[PDB]
RNA sequence: AACGAGGAAUUCCUAGUAAGCGCAAGUCAUCAGCUUGCGUUGAUUACGUCCCUGCCCUUUGUACACAC
């Protein structure tokens, strides 16, 4: 990620590796991805690997894969928590817009 | 200061200013009538008049001048 | 889904959701994690 | 209350050590215990030894067993000797003044290998615990540490300034790059434990643990695993027990030797390409008379290599070293386990040994007991007696520290001397007393069948007229001198074995142990069974009685000296000492003070009236076997299983505020470098980067971010409340800069955003009262970049949430069974939903 | 003839508190070289901080949301 902060998500060859992963390794990757999704300091990494998977596999297959909708079911609610907190942060970030208004009006 | 003590200047808050004011006046008149023919009423009247002038012949104004000088020295 | 101890043996998994294999730790770190589990289960 | 200090050490010619040979046969370095020794081979005469000045025994010394000297290797171009002691301490000696010039202590365990290039004065050390240190002798500091092995280090070969190749006691070989300063390559070598490593510029030869030597090809190619190390072949058939040391040598047919741990040693020749081509053609003609080429590729190893010969030397060897001459003689210096240092030579003409056997020259076995000392004796303050189960009764002069006569008597057990005639007596684990002369031959009257078992203890009365020999036949026999033969006269047949006997210096009591934890005390004059002392829970091993027949000292296997008073037969005083076991105890010849030597290498000196260990003596590191005290002088001679003879002679800031200081430094470097950028752009001199940023090698944003990161969340609101307004302006510039460095921004986006919004809500009145077009532009940049960051992160989150819900819904409407009746499916659902238990107070 | 409100050091002290002023009792231990009660006039200065000298404490969110 850090090197690819400058339609890709990571470096493209890495994306190809994730695209041609096996089913068993997809299960293992999503197990680790759910684990890192738990805390809120590694959620970005979890979200990016998930998005790379969803954009590079057959979704009917991903739904089909045995013993995975268990994992998916544990993955949604923490991502809603993160979504709500980040949206709250956009919300607080309109302060700067307020201060700019006040400063130009003084000016 | 670890052994090397030194006076640093700080500002003072009005309840402390008023408490100093009252203490300075009354200590000045009590020690000015410690042993004389004067008494507390007359020495204290002397002091309150002079200090309200600010005229610097009086106990409390001398001690005030001292303390702003010491701050002025090592701020 | 809370996170608790990993169902293999080859891993140690902490509470903040980070998991580490037994192999890929340097020996001092294997020491220090043994110390941490020592005192934690020493109370509980 | 005098104190004793060590004065001597004999018989310690070479042990537990790795020899370094000096060409002039020339001189040779071995180590004593705790000590080095150098000597000429052909004369066998000691030159020098190196140690710390204060001996063990001066009261300044520390209470610990001294460190054994476990490795040593030299540099003749600078003529220094780097030795390493088993406390993992490295000492370098000058060889001219024979003085230390510096020391080192970096390891923790014992040191295995020293290897060093004085060319740049690089010193390399590999200890028992797995790390390799590299040092500079000129700067005498620690350069660095290479650590990735797991068990130990057993071999490593340096090369130049670039590479190490090391092998461990767990069988993997590791190549280390010294530039990037770290491991590069690793290969498991043998199944068990690999031990030896020797390098020719082509090929690398290692040993396994069961006589499989393996042959790699080495290079400097730059593939990942490829190019570097490759797996040419397996040669074998040295012995069965594993080898330890391989060394190459040349003149130019080259040779190398494997030193094993058995009695033997092997030497091989390595051939040349002409013989290689010849054998190739001969083998190919055998091939013709494909897969057959695969077979010759498999017999590669035996094809190239060649078994030159062996030495079936004697019993056991520690170390070995090469010497070549004339292309017709190869020579091995050979340090054994037992006290011998032998020279070996072999003729050859680059074709053949031309000899039925290797030749043994120049042994050194003269002043070394060559086995384990079983007993000691002192004689008239001039004369010393050392006996060992090789029989090698070595007679010594103390003041010359040197041998006089040596005999042989089989598995000797106990020594004693006769001042009358100056004739020594010994006894063995077979019942045969052997009495020897000193000027003449040994055997004068070698008695046999004196006891059907091993004899154990033997003493003579204060005159020198009779011999009491207690022996494991459960019998003691009493013998008299006739004129010079010995005649037994009477036998006492007890019930159990005898483990010690002594008689009073006034000649009245006889003390005889038993195998039971008991000792009997008899009247000598008529054999009357005067007393029986009881109670050690383990048998008595050694007995003393006083200089004047007042007390009896008994020392046994359960580590407790007991002091009995002899008169009524009482136990004065018990004394737990010597964590292993006591072998013996002796009195001073004058007074009630006594020495005691254990099985765990301590000599403890007691007062017999306060009953305290006056002194503890920490000379050496083996089971002490015996002790004897001078008849007058107070020097005492202690002897122990390390083949060793010792003589003791008688003589700040607050969080928030540290953020402000970091903020000052960071903003200073940032704005200075910006002004310099403006300067060069106007042109078309670097303002100096400050010490902290340079020294930690941290860019300014990383510095300020690290101080912000270290601060804790309970102190973050207070800290940002503390700083004044000028520092807030600096904070805003810093946030602008990290928006320039996006990677840092997305790394620490919550920290930055929280701090920014708090510091602005708090300083809002100032902030709008400031009018600066710089500040407006800064706020536009910061606000737009924060929206960009937060917004793209959020967009990830929305996409993931929708997608995972869609995945689950799809799987539901294909797999999970569906009903039609509303109540029926409600029953289904309230079955299958997650149930979590919870502890309510009612 | 000794004395004109008691040196260095240390101790004690936050509201009917410090300090003054007298009256009364004498209670199975203690108390008359005195001890406990009872009223009467009645303040100056802090009421913050862990910076100093110390003194404890926790370093396993675990209890159940939400947040951190």
């Amino acid at each position: 990620l850090g090197e690819s902060r400058s339609e890709v998500i990571f470096n493209e060859e890495l994306d190809q590796a994730i695209s041609i992963l096996n089913d068993e390794q997809l299960i293992l990757l999503m197990k680790r991805c759910r684990d890192w999704n738990t805390n809120a300091k590694t959620h970005t990494i979890a979200q990016r690997t998930i998005r790379c998977i969803l954009m590079h596999h057959n979704i009917a297959k991903l739904s089909e894969i045995p013993g995975m909708v268990k994992i998916v079911d544990a993955i949604i609610p923490y991502t809603q928590r993160h979504f709500t907190r980040v949206d709250n942060l956009v919300e607080q970030s309109y302060i700067l817009d307020y201060a700019l208004v006040e400063m130009d009006k003084l000016f | 200061g670890g052994g090397a003590a030194r006076r640093q200047a700080v500002d003072v808050s009005p309840l402390r200013r008023v408490n100093q004011a009252i203490a300075l006046l009354t200590i000045g008149a009590r020690e000015a009538a410690f042993r004389n023919i004067k008494t507390i009423a007359e020495t204290l009247a002397e002091e309150l008049i002079n200090a309200a002038k600010g005229s610097s012949t009086s106990y409390a104004i001398k001690k005030k001048d001292e303390l702003e000088r010491v701050a002025k020295s090592n701020r | 889904y809370n996170v608790g101890k990993a169902e293999k043996d080859g891993e140690i998994r902490l509470k903040n959701g980070v998991a580490m294999s037994k192999e890929e730790l340097t020996r001092e770190d294997k020491n220090r994690l043994r110390r941490a589990l020592k005192r934690k289960r020493s109370k509980a | 209350y005098q104190r004793f200090e060590q004065a001597a050490a004999f018989g310690v010619i070479a042990s537990n050590a790795n020899c370094v040979w000096i060409p002039a046969p020339g001189q040779l370095i071995t180590s004593a215990l705790e000590d080095v020794n150098i000597w000429d081979i052909k004369t066998g005469d000691l030159v020098s030894k190196l140690s710390d000045g204060l001996p063990p025994g001066a009261s300044d010394a520390r209470g610990a067993k001294p460190a054994e000297c476990t490795y040593l290797e030299a540099h003749k171009d600078t003529d220094l000797l780097a030795v390493g002691y088993a406390d993992g301490v490295i000492k370098v000696w000058d060889l001219m003044s024979k003085t230390v010039l510096l020391n080192f202590n970096g390891h923790k365990a014992a040191i295995t290998l020293l290897q060093f290039d004085g060319t740049g004065t690089r010193l390399i050390s590999g200890s028992k615990d797995s790390n390799i240190i590299v040092w500079d002798l000129v700067g005498e500091v620690g350069l660095y540490k290479l650590r990735s092995h797991k068990d130990s280090i057993t071999g490593f070969w340096c090369q130049g300034e670039d590479w190490l190749i090391s092998t461990s006691k767990d069988g993997m070989i590791k190549l280390w790059d010294l530039k990037t300063h770290q491991c590069i390559e690793t290969h498991i070598a043998h199944t068990g434990e690999c031990w030896g490593l020797a390098v020719k510029d082509d090929l690398l030869i290692t040993t396994g643990t069961d006589s499989q030597v393996k042959i790699w090809k080495l290079d400097i190619e730059n593939d990942k695993m490829g190019g570097k190390l490759t797996e040419m072949g397996i040669f074998e058939k040295q012995s069965k027990q594993r080898g330890l040391k391989i060394e190459f040598i040349t003149n130019k047919t080259s040779f190398f030797y494997i030193q094993n741990a058995d009695k033997t040693i092997e030497t091989f020749r390595i051939r040349k390409e002409e013989e290689i081509a010849r054998g190739l053609k001969k083998r190919e003609k055998r091939l013709k008379e494909e897969e057959i080429a695969k077979s010759i590729k498999e017999s590669y190893s035996s094809f190239i290599l060649h078994p030159f010969q062996t030495i079936r030397s004697l019993y056991k060897i520690k170390s070995a070293s090469w010497t070549t001459v004339s292309s017709s003689k190869l020579e091995l210096v050979l340090t054994t386990s037992s006290n011998t240092i032998e020279y070996y030579s072999i003729p050859y003409e680059k074709r053949d040994p031309t000899s039925p056997a290797p030749l043994k020259t120049h042994t050194i076995e003269l002043q070394g007991q060559r086995t384990d000392v079983r007993s000691i004796d002192i004689s008239d303050d001039n004369k010393l007696l050392a006996t060992a189960s090789n029989g090698s009764l070595k007679i010594w002069n103390i003041k010359t520290h040197k041998c006089i006569r040596t005999f042989e008597c089989g598995y000797a057990l106990t020594c004693k001397f006769l001042p009358g005639g100056l004739l020594v007596i010994l006894g063995t684990r077979n019942g045969e007393l052997q009495l020897f002369d000193l000027a003449s031959s040994s055997l004068l009257d070698t008695i046999e069948d004196a006891h059907d078992a091993a004899i154990w203890s033997l003493d003579l009365t204060s005159d020198g007229k009779r011999l009491v020999t207690g022996s494991a036949d459960k019998t003691v026999k009493f013998w008299d001198f006739k004129v010079l033969k010995l005649h037994h006269d009477t036998t006492l047949e007890l019930t159990d074995d005898i483990l010690c006997v002594r008689v009073s210096p006034d000649d009245r009591y006889l003390a005889i142990s038993l195998l039971d934890n008991t000792v009997k005390v008899f009247f000598l004059d008529s054999m009357k069974f005067y007393l029986s002392l009881y109670g050690h829970k383990l048998p008595v091993l050694s007995i003393d009685i006083s200089f004047d027949s007042k007390m009896i000292i008994t020392s046994s296997a359960d580590k407790n000296i007991k002091i009995w008073g002899l008169d009524f037969g009482d136990c004065h005083k018990s004394l737990f000492a010597h964590q292993d076991s006591i072998m013996n105890v002796k009195f001073l010849p004058q007074s009630h003070n006594f020495f005691s030597c254990s099985k765990d290498a301590v000599v403890k000196y007691w007062d017999g009236e306060k009953f305290e260990c006056i002194q503890k003596l920490y000379a050496h590191q083996s089971e002490v076997w015996a002790l004897a005290v001078a008849t007058d002088g107070g020097f005492v001679v202690s002897s122990s299983h390390d083949h060793s003879i010792r003589i003791w002679e008688e003589t700040s800031l607050k969080a928030g505020e540290r953020l402000m200081e970091a903020l000052d430094l960071g903003i200073a470097e940032i704005e200075g470098l910006e002004a310099y950028n403006r300067d060069m752009k106007l042109w078309q001199i670097k303002p100096q980067g400050n010490a902290v940023l340079i020294a930690v090698n941290k860019t300014p944003e990383q510095y300020i971010m690290d101080t912000l990161l270290r601060i804790r969340m309970s102190q973050l609101e207070d800290a940002l409340m503390v700083m004044p307004f000028s520092y807030v302006l600096k904070f805003l510039k810093f946030i602008d800069t990290v928006m320039q460095n996006k990677t840092l921004l997305h790394s620490h986006l919550p920290l930055i955003c929280k701090n920014l919004f708090f510091i602005i809500k708090f300083n809002h009145k100032e902030l709008v009262s400031q009018k600066n077009e710089e500040l407006k532009l800064q706020i536009n940049r910061v606000k737009t970049e924060l929206r960009s960051a937060l917004k793209s992160t959020e967009d990830d989150l929305g996409f993931n949430v929708q997608g995972l819900k869609f995945v689950k819904q799809q799987w539901n409407l294909r797999h999970n069974y569906e009903f039609v009746d509303e109540y029926d499916q409600q029953e289904k659902e309230s079955n299958s939903a997650r149930k979590r238990v919870f502890g309510t107070v009612i």
